[PDB]
RNA sequence: GGACUUUUACUUUGAAAAAAUUAGAGUGUUCAAAGCAGGCGUAUUGCUCGAAUAUAUUAGCAUGGAAUAAUAGAAUAGGACG
RNA sequence: GGAUAGUGGCCUACCAUGGUUUCAACGGGUAACGGGGAAUAAGGGUUCGAUUCCGGAGAGGGAGCCUGAGAAACGGCUACCACAUCCAAGGAAGGCAGCAGGCGCGCAAAUUACCCAAUCCUAAUUCAGGGAGGUAGUGACAAUAAAUAACGAUACAGGGCCCAUUCGGGUCUUGUAAUUGGAAUGAGUACAAUGUAAAUACCUUAACGAGGAACAAUUGGAGGGCAAGUCUGGUGCCAGCAGCCGCGGUAAUUCCAGCUCCAAUAGCGUAUAUUAAAGUUGUUGCAGUUAAAAAGCUCGUAGUUGAACUUUGGGCCCGGUUGGCCG
């Protein structure tokens, strides 16, 4: 008789399941943003649709509409804070033109790639999940982290981990001892 | 309409197909690695074409 | 239901208490007392939710069983005493007094007040009536009956009771243009002058209310609680002075305050 | 115009008239008449298990020719006798007489599949293991 | 590691205000050693079949067998 | 200055309106589903924003409207007004 | 009038013949507890709601009552009805649609565990009690996040932009590897601390934990719809496949398999229902000469629907908002 810890499904699969031209387009993204499966594209696909739907709704309203104005600029404010919407594309008409990669680019996946650190999205992947990265003090090990503007310049290597300082890994710190166990004594 | 037919030969073909075992082989990369493998292959490498490109065209036209 | 209900499922509980969805199955459920259980505030809420002095629930009876807290003067030890509107609540062992006066959303503000004022509180008269033995009496909202009152006080007038002695000391009538508190309804938490009382013989008179910032609105007769002359309160008012600001306007006041 | 009343005060007619007409809609009537609970061999339930009475070799419809292997099952829950197709090569040798098997619909919502006549069901488990698993030799039928 | 802690205006005043499961973590209050719930309960229910002291009744029980 | 529709439908605006759910603002649960938290500093005896908003499509209540659609009324004047 | 806490045909005595109905009464059915709400996203709708909150009812079936402020109470009693336990055969006793657990039922649903630490309730009561509630166990109900590999080395091949006279070819950047080498890591196992009522897991963290017989991802499918083989071996209207069209009768792109290939992926298939697709229920919004469909005809009650007209126009006052403009 408690209270439900409410939940929500994050994605939605396409209608017609065997469009070749979609499956080509889909596969492309998976490769350049280093994706694991189609669900990571669906999840974002879904995201966009709620934005466009929320958007296209406010637009039917007359301007000066306290809801439209409040709840529009709010959307725009959030969309910019992450780098999905351009610094002067701040109009509802412009959020409607948002395409999938706009979100995909801001992926902490593709950011460990972009600003050095990785020189490979499929290196950026294992870099993140293997906790070899941090926004400041915080190790973020989720590839779909979504890097906001102000944090963009704080995605340095980990405070632990070899790649960031203090100690090397156990495979390093084992060769260094195995070249001693035999070659020395 | 006819209900008692011969049951005598139930399982002919599965029992007379010659048992040949699957060849051992290297594993495919389970995971993101596979999709990557599929991308760099399907349209970065781009193998044999014709006016359509072809995924499984064993022993070709010749 | 075969008789009195004693539990309260933690969602049927009054929302303005701001309990959290999880934590458990149950809410405190007011005791029988001076205020209607949906319009009340358990002491247990105040001490640990609003005041954050307690952690447990056990550590509330801890405090209460120490007479550390008195409501309207009197020491109250009941974990779930139905403290409500206009009430005082005094923590002696830390020389602070409060007044359960509404927010402007509709919640119970932690509106701390002085040791002066704490010796009185208001009280809307609910019925004024001739008791037995020719005696008269008024009945304020908080479940007080005060015998022998001024023949001038009629229903919906408020009354400045003392607090240590009963006794009515001055009183305000309900009429055109008095400072009004709203005790419930959509406009709960508001504050302002009147203008019009729309009489409806049969049921539910309506009171059009003007605030200091010129925003007319309506409620029901019982929702209205007179508290003084225009701009002249008879008590301390919490921050925001019960004005109601639009969420547009609300947005500014916060982010603009932030920064420096 | 149109042949339907358009009055602002005609709701009753428009309302009853469609309620009246939902009946020509098969799927609706099946639902309203509870055909499902009454005439259907299952309860309406998605599955039923019964005991295998005998093995059948029903011949196919035209223009096909084969001996589709089936079984007359007697459903436990309501003693009904209906027959069910036994899918895949020689699986008919996995089920025996008196063997208690799980049946399912043919995915036609009650109709007959393909050229197998009179057969509206299929065998999915047998002596409670799975026909599929048996046919692939990864599971074994427990003894009778 | 964010955690929570508190400081009392005495030692044995902390002792009457702290939940006794804390005090045992410290060695402050002692760890009380009692029988398991069902064991506890089963006794209560056993004891309920008895009116009086029983110290009386064990005579009734025993008077019947000693003749 | 206060009540006032011949009698209705209709329509506008409100009021009386549980929570959760839904829409949705804020908040970096490391992301997310969530949650309603939290945020600042001398962090050695403190400071501080919050926990909004929309919702509801019948009926009842209150109110601005009178186009549309009904309805009442003086004819053997047992007509109206003063 | 009696009765009730009180209104009332609630009951009684006397008196009248009234009350409901095609604006569907009454009766029947429901695999019907009502609502909050849920699934389905152009809109309109369609379908569902035993089930976390509210209200209702019931405690094997009925009826009756004791106590009390409150019960027609069932972890209260009394009787009948249906079950059914112990017995020294005289007697006595039970009511899990509480928590576990058992049988039965079936397609279909978990431990006879720990605890009052939290949430809250009760009492004479800060203490006692609580299968309320919480904790853990079983748990691929549903939902969230997302490892199963990463970067080099080189030998051909070359995207090679060229130089340019030729196997003369610059210097990075793809791809092939029974060719190579150094790094990375938590799944685990586990000191500890943390977490806890006590444990457990999570977070944190020493000691370990990677190279292919692993730390070895699956489920379906490859004629069309519909994404992906005219490769191989087997069978020969057989076995079998196939939602539908159809495949199989000795060169089978569809069976049985090997190979490879496709789609989704810690998940995929099947059955059943249901929604969208369905403008195939049509208010929006269908169809009716010939594809399903205008009653043989006219009258006619209920229903629905019903020509036009009654202050029209003119002229003032008042403070409002989107654009001129420019700082
Ligand atoms: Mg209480
Ligand atoms: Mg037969
Ligand atoms: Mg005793
Ligand atoms: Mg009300
Ligand atoms: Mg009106
Ligand atoms: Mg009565
Ligand atoms: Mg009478
Ligand atoms: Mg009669
Ligand atoms: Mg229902
Ligand atoms: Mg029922
Ligand atoms: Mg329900
Ligand atoms: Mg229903
Ligand atoms: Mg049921
Ligand atoms: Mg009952
Ligand atoms: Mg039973
Ligand atoms: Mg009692
Ligand atoms: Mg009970
Ligand atoms: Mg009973
Ligand atoms: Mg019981
Ligand atoms: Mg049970
Ligand atoms: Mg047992
Ligand atoms: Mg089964
Ligand atoms: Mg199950
Ligand atoms: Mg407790
Ligand atoms: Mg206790
Ligand atoms: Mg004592
Ligand atoms: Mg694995
Ligand atoms: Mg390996
Ligand atoms: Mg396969
Ligand atoms: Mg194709
Ligand atoms: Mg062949
Ligand atoms: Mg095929
Ligand atoms: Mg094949
Ligand atoms: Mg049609
Ligand atoms: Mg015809
Ligand atoms: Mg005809
Ligand atoms: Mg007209």
């Amino acid at each position: 008789p408690r209270a439900p810890r409410t939940y929500s499904k994050t994605y939605s699969t396409p209608k017609r399941p065997y469009e070749s031209s979609r499956l080509d387009a889909e596969l492309k993204l998976a490769g350049e943003f280093g994706l694991k499966n189609k669900k990571e594209i669906y999840r974002i696909s879904f995201q966009l649709s709620k934005i466009r739907r929320a958007a296209r709704d406010l637009l039917t309203r007359d301007e000066k509409d306290p809801k439209r104005l409040f709840e529009g600029n709010a959307l725009i404010r959030r969309l910019v804070r992450v780098g999905v919407l351009s610094e002067d594309k701040k109009k509802l008409d412009y959020v409607l033109a948002l395409k999938v990669e706009d979100f995909l680019e801001r992926r902490l996946q593709t950011q460990v790639y972009k600003l050095g650190l990785a020189k490979s999205v499929h290196h950026a992947r294992v870099l993140i999940t293997q906790r070899h990265i941090a926004v400041g003090k915080q190790i973020v090990n989720i590839p779909s982290f979504m890097v906001r503007l102000d944090s963009e310049k704080h995605i340095d290597f980990a405070p632990t981990s070899p790649f960031g300082g203090a100690r090397p890994g156990r495979v390093a710190r084992r060769n260094a001892a195995r070249k001693a166990e035999a070659s020395g004594e | 309409a006819k209900v008692h037919g011969s049951l005598a030969r139930a399982g002919k073909v599965k029992s007379q197909t010659p048992k040949v075992e699957k060849t051992e082989k290297p594993k495919k990369p389970k995971g993101r690695a596979y999709k990557r493998l599929l991308y760099t292959r399907r349209f970065v490498n781009v193998t044999l074409v014709n006016g359509k490109r072809r995924m499984n065209p064993g022993p070709s036209v010749q | 239901a075969r008789g009195p209900k004693k539990h309260l499922k933690r969602l049927a509980a009054p929302h303005h208490w701001l309990l959290d969805k999880l934590s458990g199955c149950y809410a405190p459920r007011p005791s029988a007392g001076p205020h209607k259980l949906r319009e009340s505030l358990p002491l247990i809420v105040f001490l640990r939710n609003r005041l954050k002095y307690a952690l447990n629930g056990r550590e509330v009876k801890a405090i209460l069983m120490q007479r550390h807290v008195k409501v309207d003067g009197k020491v109250r030890t009941d974990t779930t005493y139905p403290a409500g509107f206009m009430d005082v609540i005094t923590l002696d062992a830390t020389n602070e007094n409060f007044r359960l006066v509404y927010d402007v959303k509709g919640r119970f503000a932690v509106h701390r007040i002085t040791d002066e004022e704490a010796s009185y509180k208001l009280g809307k008269v609910k019925k004024v009536q001739l008791g037995k033995k020719g005696v008269p009496y008024v009945v304020t909202h908080d479940g007080r009956t005060i015998r022998y009152p001024d023949p001038n006080i009629k229903v919906n007038d408020t009354v400045k009771i003392d607090l240590a002695s009963g006794k009515i000391t001055d009183f305000i009538k309900f009429d055109a243009g008095k400072l009004v508190y709203v005790t419930g309804g959509r406009n709960l938490g508001r504050i302002g002058t009147i203008v019009h009382k729309e009489r409806h013989d049969g049921g539910f008179d309506l009171v059009h209310i003007k605030d200091s910032l010129d925003n007319t609105f309506v409620t029901r007769l019982n929702n209205v609680f007179v508290i003084g002359e225009q701009g002249k309160p008879y008590i301390s008012l919490p921050k925001g002075k019960g004005i109601k600001l639009s969420i547009a306007e609300e947005r500014d006041r916060r982010r603009a305050q932030q920064g420096l | 115009g149109k042949g339907k009343p358009r009055g602002l005060n005609s709701a009753r007619k428009l309302r009853v008239h469609r309620r009246n007409n939902r009946w020509a809609e098969n799927n609706y009537k099946k639902r309203l008449l509870g055909t499902a609970f009454k005439s259907s061999p299952f309860g309406g339930s998605s599955h039923a298990k019964g005991i295998v009475l005998e093995k059948l070799g029903i011949e196919s419809k035209q223009p096909n020719s084969a001996i589709r292997k089936c079984v007359r099952v007697q459903l436990i829950k309501n003693g009904k006798k209906v027959t069910a197709f036994v899918p895949n090569d020689g699986c008919l040798n996995f089920v025996d007489e008196n063997d208690e098997v799980l049946l399912a619909g043919f995915g036609r919502k009650g109709k007959a599949k393909g050229d197998i006549p009179g057969v509206r069901f299929k065998v999915v488990k047998v002596s409670g293991v799975s026909l599929l698993a048996l046919w692939k030799e990864k599971k074994e039928k427990p003894r009778s | 590691s964010v955690g929570f802690g508190l400081v009392y205006n005495s030692v044995a005043e902390a002792k009457k205000f702290e939940p006794t499961y804390r005090l045992v973590r410290y060695g402050l209050a002692e760890k009380v050693e009692k029988a398991s719930r069902q064991q506890r309960k089963q006794k209560k229910n056993r004891d309920k079949k008895i009116f009086g002291t029983g110290k009386r009744l064990a005579k009734k029980v025993a008077r019947r067998n000693a003749d």
